[PDB]
């Protein structure tokens, strides 16, 4: 009982730090997403044709 | 009839210098879009027959 319980403050104390830094992953996936769409195939493809 | 000398039964009508470049290969009559790079046809013929893909592109470009 009592090491779930540090757990459930380890928890939600780990749902406020996830929080605290969302806008900053939030760029960090946008720009991941980005870069992403940039080194497929379908890109070069794309390339080639023009 | 016009031809002093030599009339064929169905008039001779002057064709002239076509005026734009044909649709390519690997497009479609319709409005969807074409295909990216390689037609679907292309996998069903000879390997020694698919030269026409880079030939249409020689055509059409220069």
């Amino acid at each position: 009982p009592l090491t779930r319980a540090v757990l459930a403050v380890v928890r939600v104390r780990e749902l406020l730090r996830a929080l605290l830094l969302l806008p900053f992953s939030a760029v960090g996936g946008a720009v991941a997403a980005w870069q992403g769409l940039f080194n497929s195939q379908r890109y070069e493809n794309f390339l080639m044709s023009e | 009839t016009s031809a002093p000398f030599i009339s064929p039964m169905t008039p001779y009508v002057p064709e002239e210098e076509p005026t734009r470049t044909p649709p390519s290969i690997k497009d479609t009559g319709t409005l969807r879009p074409a295909s990216e790079w390689y037609p679907q046809w292309m996998q069903y013929r000879r390997r020694e027959d698919n030269y026409v893909f880079w030939q249409d592109k020689f055509m059409r470009c220069s």
